């Protein structure tokens, strides 16, 4: 609200991410949960480090289950 | 569950504290500011990242509000962040005022007249509405051109309608039945 | 206004709209770019609607814009639908280009009121001995072909279509719900080659299609039949499998946030069935005569889905796996099949006495069967030995070769008039043909043929 | 690095580690004050891992320090194992002294 509160926000250095990239949140029983893949399509293939590949099955509101 | 159910403990905690320390007006401003900051698109995006710890997210929000939060408010912010509830700040801010209003013995009414507005008219009804409700009334008059002639008075779950649209509705169901 | 996809899970999609522009229940939505339709099933709150895709979701993404159409799925109706194959959305699924519609109706509708129902008992002849005897159909009545997997539901329905639809002067709607795509192709070429395709509207939703398609295909076919009924016409409505409508609701129910009921079924099993079944009726304007095939999970007639279906029908024909396992077709169970037209005041005392006579003989033999297995035949009384012979013959005389089954039977098809059906069974019950070997009644159309088969 | 027991429910234990030092699945962990061994089953997020105890959990409490070993449970193999009795972790349980192992192999392959 207050211009002072309006500021500090442009100095938080809030990062950003491409719509075709995301990051792993948890790893359990062959299921991986990923954050940020906004352009993922159901059934699309996800590339992880090491040449491991996954398949997006749960496109939930704030997490992708692969 | 309803955001209200999840915000009830946090809000009652803020209120019992503000009351026993005579801070019922300071926390209103602090909660309104915290609610406001959290809704901004840049802050909303920041709070939804897996890289930050609960303390880091909590700290970043106290820094943007700064003086707006007294020692206690900043600690309350740390409790909300620790429990991962920073998405409920607008709801937490709303329910605090409701507990406060019942304490101050007041109501925010929302009057809607058809085509006329006068300083005499607002008080003329604030006396009866106050008498009926047994509370002080902070009227918030507005304009509703949809109505042919009359006013609709909303206070809490009570809705005293004296609008001609209301008499039209009655006459219509009566004539078709 | 415009909405954004917020959550895709299988066939279920959530779309968020402005809180002042939330689309209505059952409203149709269109995804931008992708060719996909979503029907609102629930209003979760905060401008979000829960919907089911009428297509595939492999190409759908979060954030795609969705458009509100302001109405439910609107399909073409009237004369333009005759001789055409269509999908759930009413699009043509044949290469004959577009359909010249002059009106579109919404698939969702209220059932006719209590004052609009009409009562009639005109007897409809089928040409099958077991049905014409114990399950007499009536014009404007509801028929159900109950049975498990591989006992004859499709074959029997095709024979009826042939013995009724081909002669029927009025129009006809055929709805393939959760059917094999091969059966739909064989039937289309059959209606086309028989020159009867001109008076039959074809709607197909096979097993390869998404749950939403199989959940609304029945409402599309029924909407076309209702337009014709309301014009004052007499219509025939054939549904390949109405169970697939219930199953599509079970497949999607849990993703819609509904707790499961007994035998893992949707908690709305009886209402979802009543809402469809009450529209398939003959009012005071025109008459819909309908034949539905009803799948019975694991051959158990007590399963909630089959058990909830019996109360909606006038004629109930039951097919038995134990009869089919003995090389007997049609495998109708005379002691389990029933009809409202089976009443001396509706047909006649001679027909009724013959039917009850056959049932009495078969019911008594069901208990002597085990007695003969343990011990032996010799230990029976003469009346029981004499009864066992007639029962085994009547069971065989119920078998009739059908033209649609010639590919499987190898023999020519036969058509038996109810008169021959009554005459033959009466004679066997009298004991006139007690001089014929048991093997002579198997697949022999009329009793006369049986007398000839005994000489070969 | 070193984590802290954050949760205990029967044979299953949750341990929190710094975000740059989270143990991999099947990595073996040792509790500092009792030397009880834990095997990591899954990574839950926020630096928290879930593990199964390779012994009794009676007497363990929240806040105890846990050490990551950098490898899966590794057991002795070869001629030195003949005529000897061993437990799940490859320790001798026959009172005949230590095993003359030349090499150890991980139990997951
Ligand atoms: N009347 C019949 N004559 C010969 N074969 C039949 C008959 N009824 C069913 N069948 C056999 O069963 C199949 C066709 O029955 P169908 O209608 O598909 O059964 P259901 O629909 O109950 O699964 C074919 O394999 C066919 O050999
Ligand atoms: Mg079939």
């Amino acid at each position: 609200i207050s211009e002072i509160i309006k500021g500090r926000i442009e100095k938080l250095d809030v990062a950003s991410q491409a719509r075709n990239e995301g990051t792993i949140v948890s790893v359990s029983d062959g299921i991986v949960r990923i954050y940020g893949l906004a352009d993922v399509m159901y059934g699309e293939m996800i590339e992880f480090p090491g040449g491991v590949y996954g398949m997006a099955l749960n496109l939930e509101q704030d997490s992708v289950g692969a | 569950a309803e955001l209200t159910t999840l915000a009830r403990p946090y809000a009652k905690a803020a209120f019992e504290y503000a009351q026993a320390h005579q801070q019922l007006a300071d926390w209103s401003a602090a909660l309104g500011v915290l609610a406001a900051v959290s809704q901004d698109d840049t802050v909303r995006q920041l709070l939804k990242e897996p890289q930050l710890t609960s303390s880091a997210k909590a700290q970043s929000l106290i820094d943007v509000c700064g003086d707006k939060l007294n020692a206690p408010a900043q600690n309350f912010v740390r409790t909300v962040a620790e429990n991962k509830r920073l998405e409920l700040l607008p709801t937490i801010a709303e329910m605090y005022e409701q507990l406060k209003a019942e304490q101050e013995k007041s109501v925010e009414v929302e009057v809607t007249s058809a085509f006329t507005l006068s300083k005499e008219q607002q008080d003329k009804l604030a006396k009866a509405l106050s008498a009926r409700l047994s509370r002080e009334v902070r009227l918030h008059a507005s304009e509703d051109a949809s109505l042919i002639g009359g006013v609709i008075i909303r206070a809490g779950d009570l809705v005293i309608d004296g609008s001609v649209r209301g008499k039209l509705a009655k006459l219509a169901e009566a004539l078709k039945s | 206004s415009s909405g954004r996809i917020v959550q895709i899970i299988g066939a279920v999609i959530d779309v968020e709209f402005p809180r002042d522009a939330v689309p209505s229940i059952y409203e149709a939505l269109k995804v931008q770019g992708v060719e996909t339709t979503l029907e609102v099933q629930q209003q979760l709150g905060d401008g979000v609607v829960r919907s089911i895709a009428m297509g595939s979701t492999e190409g759908l993404k979060r954030g795609l814009n969705v458009d509100s159409t302001g109405a439910a799925i609107s399909v073409p109706v009237g004369k333009a639908t005759l001789g055409r194959i269509m999908d759930v959305l009413g699009n043509p699924i044949d290469e004959a280009g577009p359909i010249g519609e002059e009106e579109r109706w919404g698939i969702h509708r209220e059932a006719p009121s209590y004052a609009d129902q009409a009562g009639g008992n005109e007897l409809l002849e089928t040409g099958i001995k077991v049905i014409d005897l114990v399950c007499p159909f009536a014009k404007g009545g509801k028929v159900g072909l109950f049975g498990g997997a591989g006992v004859g539901k499709t074959v029997n329905m095709m024979e009826l279509i042939r013995n009724i639809a081909i002669e029927h002067s009025g129009y006809s709607v055929f709805a393939g719900v959760g059917e094999r795509t091969r059966e739909g192709n064989d039937f289309y070429h059959e209606m086309k080659d028989s020159n009867v395709l001109d008076k039959v509207a074809l709607v197909y939703g096979q097993m390869n299609e998404p749950p939403g398609n199989r959940l609304r295909v029945a409402l599309t076919g029924l909407t076309m039949a209702e337009k014709f009924r309301d014009e004052g016409r007499d219509v025939l409505l054939f549904i390949d499998n109405i169970y697939r409508y219930t199953l599509a609701g079970t497949e999607v129910s849990a993703l819609l946030g509904r707790m499961p009921s007994a035998v893992g079924y949707q908690p709305t099993l009886a209402e979802e069935m009543g809402v469809l079944q009450e529209r398939i009726t003959s009012t005071k304007k025109g008459s819909i005569t309908s034949i539905q095939a009803v799948y019975v999970p694991a051959d158990d007639l007590t399963d909630p889905s089959p058990a909830t279906t019996f109360a909606h029908l006038d004629a109930t024909v039951v097919l038995s796996r134990d009869i089919a396992s003995l090389g007997i077709y049609p495998a109708v169970d005379p002691l389990d099949s029933t009809s409202r037209q089976l009443d001396p005041l509706v047909i006649g005392q001679d027909h009724y006495d013959t039917a009850r006579g056959v049932q009495y003989v078969l019911q008594r033999y069901k208990e002597l069967k085990d007695i003969i297995a343990i011990l032996g035949m010799d230990e029976l009384s003469e009346a029981d030995k004499l009864l066992v012979a007639r029962a085994r013959k009547i069971q065989r005389f119920l078998s009739q070769p059908f033209f649609v089954a010639e590919v499987f039977t190898g023999s020519p098809g036969k058509y038996v008039s109810l008169k021959d059906t009554i005459a033959g069974f009466k004679g066997i019950l009298n004991g006139d043909y007690d001089h014929l070997p048991e093997q002579a009644f198997y697949m022999v159309g009329g009793i006369e043929e049986a007398v000839e088969k005994a000489k070969k």
